[PDB]
């Protein structure tokens, strides 16, 4: 039989002796937003070394 | 009372329509009275499946609310 399928959000909870208190954040890698890159070049005259 | 006259029906539904000329509650035992006769005819025992099937018809949809259903 198709039953339907009702979903409401349930806004799952807790209690305060169930709060897990935070785990601290050691670094991974140091967060780079910008890197190197090997280019061409080209020398005025627009042509390629 | 079409069904009822539809069915075989003919004293009953002459007692039941010579009431409404005058709506009155002293006259209206009778229709108490015949409330009651309808019960003492016996039980309609039919099969298991067939007495499910009486509750056992669903027609469940994705057209029904559901404003209504979480205030539900």
């Amino acid at each position: 039989k198709t039953i339907p399928t009702f979903e409401p959000k349930e806004s799952i909870l807790k209690k305060l002796e169930d709060i897990k208190p935070e785990q601290v954040k050691k670094q991974t890698k140091l967060f780079r937003i910008f890197e190197p890159r090997q280019l061409p070049v080209y020398r005025a005259n627009g042509e390629k070394e | 009372l079409d069904n009822m006259r539809k069915a075989g029906l003919t004293d009953i539904p002459k007692m039941i329509q010579d009431w409404l000329v005058d709506c009155s509650i002293e006259k209206f035992p009778l229709m108490a009275k015949i409330y009651s006769w309808s019960f003492h005819v016996g039980f309609r025992k039919q099969k298991m499946l067939d007495a499910a099937l009486d509750q056992l018809k669903t027609e469940y949809t994705e057209d029904v609310d559901d404003e209504m259903y979480r205030e539900y």
